[PDB]
């Protein structure tokens, strides 16, 4: 969950 | 203990919302887009453009959802990959109950309500992006008449997020016990709020189990779009999100 996870 | 929570998750959502329930309020009670002349002045095919402009909006909000789950107390304690998992599942139930803020019967609010595109023009499309927005009014109609304001909301959706039998969750007790706090702070928070509605707190309740059927749904006319229509992409951010999910 890549971009998910760079938000977060 | 939590006599602090509820001021800090409705402070979160006014800060982090470019829209909220005042705001649309005062607008809708705005360019018109009730055909596609109308569609092209406020802008590769009509349907599928408007299906991209649904992922751009959704895309800005789970932005948004971050930012306020990151300032919800307890949250950014949470495992890094428990964190994704409550968003990921959270996520589009948390945009459907905010998004009913800038629906009325007769249409809704886009473009940061310079827009506003009417419920008639989006049942004339063809099939199936049609079917795209007509049961969110459905939803939105019956909960908008519970009458909640921006604070009750700020509440309903920490506790969307923050639930503690999504899959695959690593520490559902510390999950389950963020949310036993949420959920208490928001049935005292109704009962003030709210005194004359005996029942709000069930009915919201109601809500959220509505709403996962409601994202089932759209999910499922998602997927259908998507594996049938050649000019249907989604954005990567959205796919993640949907990727697994059934
Ligand atoms: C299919 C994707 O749905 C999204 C979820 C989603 C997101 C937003 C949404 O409604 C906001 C909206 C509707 S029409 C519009 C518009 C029209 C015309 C212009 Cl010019 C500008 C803006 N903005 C409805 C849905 C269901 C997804 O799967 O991620």
């Amino acid at each position: 969950h890549q971009l998910l996870r760079y938000l977060l | 203990d939590l006599k602090s929570l509820a001021k800090r998750i409705y402070e979160a959502y006014l800060k982090n919302f470019n829209m909220n329930k005042v705001k649309a309020r005062v607008i809708l009670s705005p360019f018109v887009i009730h055909d596609m002349e109308t569609l092209c002045m406020a802008e590769k095919e009509a349907e599928v453009r408007i299906f991209h402009c649904c992922q751009c909006t959704s895309v800005e909000t789970v932005t948004e959802l971050t930012e306020f789950a990151k300032a919800i107390p307890g949250f950014a304690n949470l495992d890094l990959n428990d964190q994704v998992t409550l968003l990921k599942y959270g996520v589009y139930e948390a945009i459907f109950a905010m998004l009913s803020s800038v629906m009325n019967k007769d249409g809704m609010l886009v473009a940061y309500g310079n827009g506003f595109i009417t419920r008639e023009f989006l049942k004339s499309l063809r099939k199936p992006f049609c079917d795209i927005m007509e049961p969110k009014f459905d939803f939105a109609m019956k909960f908008n008449a519970l009458e909640l304001d921006d604070s009750d909301i700020s509440l309903f959706v920490a506790a969307i997020i923050c639930c503690g039998d999504r899959p695959g969750l690593l520490n559902v007790g510390h999950i389950e016990k963020m949310q036993e706090g949420i959920v208490h702070v928001l049935r005292l928070h109704l009962q003030s709020n709210h005194p004359d509605d005996i029942f709000l707190f069930p009915k919201l309740l109601q809500k959220m189990a509505d709403l996962r059927q409601l994202v089932t749904e759209h999910a499922q006319l998602v997927q259908i779009i998507k594996k049938t229509e050649s000019d249907a992409a989604l954005h990567p951010l959205l796919q993640e999100i949907y990727r697994d999910m059934y």
